[PDB]
């Protein structure tokens, strides 16, 4: 995306 | 026509004395047990953190140590075509969240943390109640390039900016009397941020 990410990434973070 | 590089005699003393050794950058370096778990401090270079490229995702990760005294100086080294819509770079308490969902300048969002967004050429702290200041203060006709200093006067209170060598002035006062850790926010897949200490004066 715009800031050069993408969804198929997990986001350990998030969980 | 001549650019002003005087700056305060405390940082003029400081940078006089030779920079930090390795043993005292690495105790001030980038903190992997007080991070986003987006991000990881590389392997082979215990200066330099790196965010994974997770989508609507804002992450922080804080220095190893907090500062209550002294003045205090270090180098960020933040490559600009990695900077994204949001690049923060400030310090804050040890209560600072260091993770928010969805893109934002996070540093500088509460008033647990101060921080300079380097694209938007503004300071935040509790952001969400105060409006941004912007800095340096425009007079003439401001990009931050990939390299440039911190400096955190925590005997004083505040918190200052120097950009290719030219002390950009006092960005926060009212620092007196607390912990602050350096602290960076970002956004960008893959970013790379270094930050080398430079040296600290008991003055």
């Amino acid at each position: 995306d715009i800031n050069n990410n993408n969804n198929i990434v997990e986001d350990v973070e998030r969980k | 026509l001549q650019a002003d590089f005087v700056k305060p005699a405390r940082i003029d003393i400081l940078l006089d004395m030779p920079p930090a050794s390795r043993d005292l950058q690495l105790k001030h370096s980038w903190n992997s047990e007080d991070r986003s778990l987006n991000i990881f401090v590389k392997e082979d270079d215990k200066l330099t953190f790196h965010r994974h490229p997770v989508a609507q995702s804002t992450d922080c990760i804080r220095g190893k140590v907090g500062l209550t005294k002294g003045l205090h100086i270090w180098e960020i080294y933040w490559p600009t075509r990695q900077r994204g819509t949001h690049a923060v770079v400030g310090v804050c308490t040890a209560d600072a969240p260091l993770h928010s969902v969805g893109y934002q300048s996070l540093v500088g969002s509460t008033e647990q943390s101060w921080g300079w967004d380097l694209g938007r050429n503004k300071l935040y702290h509790d952001s969400k109640n105060c409006a941004g200041v912007t800095y340096p203060a425009i007079l003439k006709n401001f990009l931050v390039p990939d390299k440039f200093l911190v400096a955190l006067d925590m005997d004083e209170g505040t918190l200052s900016f120097i950009v290719d060598q030219q002390y950009l002035g006092i960005a926060f006062r009212g620092l007196r009397g607390k912990k602050l850790y350096p602290i960076v926010s970002a956004v960008w897949g893959h970013c790379e941020i270094t930050m080398r200490y430079i040296g600290g004066l008991v003055d």
